[PDB]
């Protein structure tokens, strides 16, 4: 929550991204 | 239980079948040895069956719900082939002893 | 080892080796110690159980940097089974353990030519690719193999680990979902997926992480990692300045319950063994991170 | 432990002895041509005792039950043994250097 | 009883039948294992079977993943993918029955201990030529068949599993069947109220800190 906090930032068969409600 | 493993239930079924077959064969052998005949001997078979079930309880003990859903398979499980083995061994030993 | 710091029969050693085989333990030193004695002093006692022990001891010795025993076991196995394919795989592994990769590659190509539907040769080629640091080629080859042979959970887990090592978390989460779908009763996969979702992104990712931490803790009540993750995720979501009041109070309640359970668990731990070093310390962690 | 095997063997031997005794008694009786149908009580007691002992002994060796809950044996599994993939082992690390470089 | 029998027939005709049928059954089981089958499958068959199993597992257990992933996989599998030996088992029984009838039939074997009717008589007395004899007395062939029929449980017990006794089609069709079956499945998340279920009671920290930490092997 405070002080010590590390942020790490940086096609397997089916892979989609959007909608489809 | 939300999740069930088939291996455990199949192993339990195998153990029950082993016990039932062996006790049926032994009961048939001893009924043949005693020389009992007719429907009277049939009663003995039922008695033997009951005995088996009782011992199974002592094998299950408490918390039996972990191993089985209900005691009905533990009581009335496998009363068809056991009868055939019982009558076969009964005839075999009765012919071996009381005849001749 | 019998009458040497221990008093066990050969049956006990066999059972211990079998148990070490069932769960993939990689303590090579103890495995070699037990296996060499079992091979030497009890060879005739084991009727047909010595071949799998031969393979296991050879692998352990290769892992332990002791090649004489590996060569002995390989010679015995090759003599017993002429022309087998597992022995060729062991020979290839021995070749590649000495930094001779071209011979292993040609051996695996020969194996694949003899039998096209073999799996271990492709995995060993992928391992050879990984041993040289060529990460992208290994990932591509593993993806191709998974495309050909779906339903192999070891490959899915290895691909997930490789994606984790490359700081690409969406595809790792996808692979962990694929693994979790087949095994919904395993809490470790849920815990790891929750950790990946925690590390991935922001608010909704934290919500999913909290949900799956709760699910993992429900599956097994002894998982301390799941409890710590649940508490941390609830505290993180509660203090987020872009959340509604209802979610804020729900997360505060979740964090309070998690902290109470953690304190009770540490008291339980301190009751049995007397150290009293973390029960005095975990309370400070809970207090300083409150709200 | 292994005493149940001895118990069931003793029970089977006693049952066989009772069978032989009953057969011998029947063979002797058919010689004298006596229609009294005299079955000695001791033989019945012996065979019943042997049958009961044998069944009790054999009910204890069929095996042991196992819990049907799928999440029962994973309570002790740890992530140390779950991350090991035998098919993807690599022997390029510091273990070789530490032991006989 | 009614008849007086020679003990020699009991010693030399009864036991050999049982021994022969027992060992014949064992030999039949072992021979059946010896040449059971040898099957080979091409890569496409196993790949398609694994794909079908994966689709079935998705349909069965999509309720343990986030709905977005479930529908992402459901967008897949719909547009791109789904649419783009005995002779020895039975004949030896009859052969051995005939051989036993040839070399053993002709005398009374034993008697069942329960009364029967006249319906049983034609079956249990194949070899004898009497007329008014009771149906309880059996011939040799009937005894052999009875012994054969009454050993299934014994074979299952003394031998592994059950043996030593008598008792895809089109890829496109399977693809269409799975496509039709999967189309009517909808996501139903099973983690909506997991937190409330967890919060009901304290955790089960009982029976976890027993025994002692392991020191070494064994």
């Amino acid at each position: 929550r405070f002080k010590w906090a590390i942020e790490l930032s940086g096609y397997p068969v089916g892979y989609l991204d959007k909608q489809v409600p | 239980p939300p999740f069930i493993s088939e291996a455990a239930v199949r192993g339990n079924a195998a153990v029950l079948d082993y016990c039932r077959t062996s006790v049926s064969a032994l009961s048939g052998a001893t009924a043949g040895i005693l020389g009992l005949t007719g429907l009277y001997g049939f009663i003995f078979y039922l008695l033997a069956s009951v005995l088996l079930s009782l011992l199974l309880i002592l094998k299950a003990g408490r918390r039996w719900n972990k191993y089985f859903k209900s005691r009905r398979p533990l009581f009335t499980g496998g009363l068809i082939g056991g009868l055939f083995t019982y009558v076969l061994f009964w005839t075999f030993l009765y012919g071996m002893v009381h005849v001749y | 080892k019998v009458s040497e710091l221990y008093d066990v029969t050969w049956e006990e050693m066999r059972d211990k080796m079998r148990k070490w085989r069932e769960e993939n333990s990689r303590n090579s030193e103890q495995i070699v110690e037990v296996g060499e004695e079992l091979i030497n002093e009890y060879a005739s006692k084991l009727g047909d159980d010595i071949w799998i022990i031969y393979e296991q001891v050879m692998i352990a010795a290769l892992d332990y940097g002791r090649d004489d025993l590996a060569l002995f076991c390989l010679q015995e196995l090759r003599r017993q089974f002429p022309g087998s394919h597992r022995v060729k795989r062991l020979t290839g592994m021995r070749f590649e353990a000495m930094e001779r990769y071209d011979d292993a590659i040609q051996l695996y190509d020969r194996i694949l030519q003899e039998d096209p539907t073999n799996t271990a040769a492709r995995k060993r080629k992928i391992a050879i690719r990984k041993a040289q640091g060529k990460n992208v080629e290994a990932i591509r080859e593993l993806n191709e193999y998974l495309e050909q042979f779906v339903g192999d959970q070891e490959a899915w887990h290895e691909l997930a680990e490789l994606y984790i090592n490359e700081h690409d978390y969406a595809k790792a989460a996808f692979c962990l979902e694929e693994l979790m779908m087949t095994n919904p009763h395993n809490h470790l996969y849920c815990q790891q997926y929750a950790e990946v979702k925690y590390t991935q992104g922001g608010l909704e990712n934290l919500e999913l992480s909290r949900k799956y931490f709760a699910q993992a803790l429900k599956l097994n009540n002894r998982n301390m990692r799941a409890l710590f993750g649940l508490y941390m995720s609830a505290s993180h979501i509660a203090s987020n300045p872009k959340a509604s009041a209802k979610t804020k109070k729900d997360n505060m309640k979740y964090a309070s319950w998690a902290a109470s359970q953690i304190n009770r668990a540490y008291q339980f731990a301190g009751r049995s063994k007397k150290e009293t070093k973390y029960s005095l310390k975990a309370v400070e962690d809970m207090l300083e991170t409150l709200q | 432990p292994s005493l149940w095997k001895g118990l069931v063997g003793i029970g089977l031997f006693a049952l066989a002895h009772a069978a032989f005794s009953a057969a011998q008694h029947r063979s002797y009786m058919r010689l004298t041509e006596k229609e009294d149908e005299s079955l000695p009580i001791d033989i019945v007691l012996q065979t019943l005792l042997a049958f009961a002992v044998t069944c009790y002994g054999i009910v204890h060796i069929a095996g042991e039950f196992k819990d049907m809950d799928a999440t029962s044996e994973l309570k002790n599994k740890t992530f140390d043994t779950l991350r090991n993939h035998p098919s993807f082992y690599v022997f390029n690390h510091r273990g070789r250097v530490l032991f006989r470089p | 009883p009614e008849l007086l029998l020679d003990s020699n027939i009991r010693l030399w005709v009864v036991l050999p039948i049982v021994i022969i049928t027992f060992f014949v059954g064992m030999i039949r089981h072992y021979v059946s294992i010896l040449l059971q089958s040898d099957k080979k499958l091409t890569q496409e068959q196993v790949s398609d079977s694994q794909v079908l199993i994966r689709s079935r597992v998705l349909r069965e257990n999509g309720k343990y993943i986030p709905k977005q992933s479930f529908l992402t996989r459901k967008y897949y599998f719909n547009n791109p993918e789904d649419g783009f030996g005995n002779v020895t088992n039975v004949l030896p029984m009859i052969l051995i029955g005939g051989w036993i009838n040839m070399t053993f039939s002709g005398f009374v074997t034993t008697k069942v201990p329960f009364p029967l009717t006249l319906r049983f008589k034609p079956m249990l007395q194949q070899g004898i030529e009497l007329l008014t004899l009771d149906a309880s007395w059996v011939s040799s062939a009937s005894w052999y068949f009875l012994n054969v029929f009454g050993l299934r449980s014994i074979y299952s017990l003394i031998l592994g599993q059950d043996n030593a006794a008598d008792q895809p089609a089109d890829t496109n069709k399977a693809f269409k069947t799975e496509w039709e079956a999967l189309e009517l499945t909808d996501h139903q998340w099973a983690l909506d109220d997991v937190e409330e279920e967890l919060m009901a009671k304290d955790l089960h920290f009982e029976g976890m800190f027993k025994k002692e930490l392991q020191t070494s092997i064994f």
